[PDB]
């Protein structure tokens, strides 16, 4: 999920 | 960790801080109007707001103490919600219009199953304005939604009490703004109602949805 | 003028215990089939709709509006109303769904038809929500009645509005009687107007369901069903 | 009309 990356830093 | 050691007051100015820009459209105003291209202009507004969403999100108090999986479901369950009571909130001096972005203010004719919708969101803004909500009221409300929406469906526990915490603010804020006790109770219950309409506006919202972004789609799946 | 306004918050308390439904029995029967399922919960429902409108014209206020204000209201609400019902008589019973005294359910019998699971699953953490907190009956009954006022007020005026204010009052009273600090007393209005959030959302997944079904003819729905369904579409 | 409408007068 590009989400999850963008939570990511 | 710190997230319940802090006053009201600081409670306030995290969120404020928090609060992402208002961003820009890509209408032209001489372009004529597709239905595709103005759902175009706004799945292309909403997938850009979404971006400083998420970056806002780690910056309500308790949200980086949950687990990133908690954190993802949280944001897929609210994200249609918070972008819809930012949109009523920036539309409250706007009688009868909804102000998408500073370049992009459409009444319900523009609407049109869209204008259902509209028309819910009109009544939405309709009702902060009769109320007056504050600036600080709406980072408040905004923020339950964040972490109450997907919260039913051991760490529940934060949530929770994070939520409390809020509550107290929304209070506090209501105080100091000379309510009586009563009239800060009637208040706080009057706010949260309307997150049930906001609740029921998502809903009907994806209901009417069954030209999307790829962050789009993999949040809009996760309510089907 | 409203005589809701003029009474009393034990007065409040004591009419809409006053008004409340019975608790209904289903047919008189396990294992079940999407069918037999959807005919018990459809044939319960439509007898409890019957009591659910006369409930609605003791609530306080409600006797005030025009009848098409009330017809809306009932229309917006009624599945939520059922569903926080279901759920009040579920909480002495974790893990399970008292539908009526003769029919209690598991998720189990859930998977029985088609997206009954995950709205079954929300009503069950709704309940077990409810147990955890110790909701009282006569926190449940203004937290009904404000549900019936406040659903579909947004789709309509400051009538309903200041009903649902002496409401708010009348949870505060049954808090501060119970014992509860002021900071207690904010804190659990708030957790449980939140709820009526989720309430909201397990109506609106549940209503998509019945429309669905309406759309195979996989049961009959009543008349009345239809109409109460109709207004959601 | 609507079932609705008898049943809330009656
Ligand atoms: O709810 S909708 O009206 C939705 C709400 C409002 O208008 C629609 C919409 C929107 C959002 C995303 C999108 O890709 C297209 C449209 C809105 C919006 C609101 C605030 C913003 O800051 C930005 C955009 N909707 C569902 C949604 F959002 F998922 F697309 C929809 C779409 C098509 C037909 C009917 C409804
Ligand atoms: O929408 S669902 O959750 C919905 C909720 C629950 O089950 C469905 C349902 C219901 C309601 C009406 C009807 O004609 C059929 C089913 C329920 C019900 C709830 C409380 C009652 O007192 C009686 C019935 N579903 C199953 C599909």
């Amino acid at each position: 999920k590009i989400l999850h990356r963008l939570l990511q830093d | 960790s710190l997230a319940l050691s802090l006053t009201a007051d600081q409670m306030v100015s995290a969120l404020l801080d928090a609060e992402p820009p208002i961003l820009y459209s890509e209408y032209d105003p001489t372009r004529p109007f597709s239905e595709a291209s103005m759902m175009g202009l706004l799945t292309n507004l909403a997938d850009r707001e979404l971006v400083h969403m998420i970056n806002w999100a780690k910056r309500v108090p308790g949200f980086v103490d949950l687990t990133l999986h908690d954190q993802v479901h949280l944001l897929e369950c609210a994200w249609l919600e918070i972008l819809m009571i930012g949109l009523v909130w920036r539309s409250m001096e706007h009688p009868g219009k909804l102000l998408f972005a500073p370049n992009l203010l459409l009444d319900r004719n523009q609407g049109k199953g869209m204008v259902e919708i509209f028309d819910m969101l009109l009544a939405t803004s309709s009702r902060f304005r009769m109320m007056n909500l504050q600036g600080e009221e709406f980072v408040c409300l905004k923020s339950i939604i964040l972490l109450n929406s997907g919260v039913y469906t051991e760490e529940k526990d934060h949530i929770h009490r994070v939520l409390d915490k809020i509550t107290d603010t929304l209070i506090h804020l209501m105080a100091k703004a000379g309510l009586t006790l009563q009239q800060q109770h009637q208040r706080l219950a009057q706010l949260l109602l309307i997150l049930s309409h906001i609740r029921h506006m998502s809903n009907k919202g994806m209901e009417h949805l069954y030209p999307l972004s790829d962050l789009l789609l993999e949040m809009l799946d996760a309510h089907r």
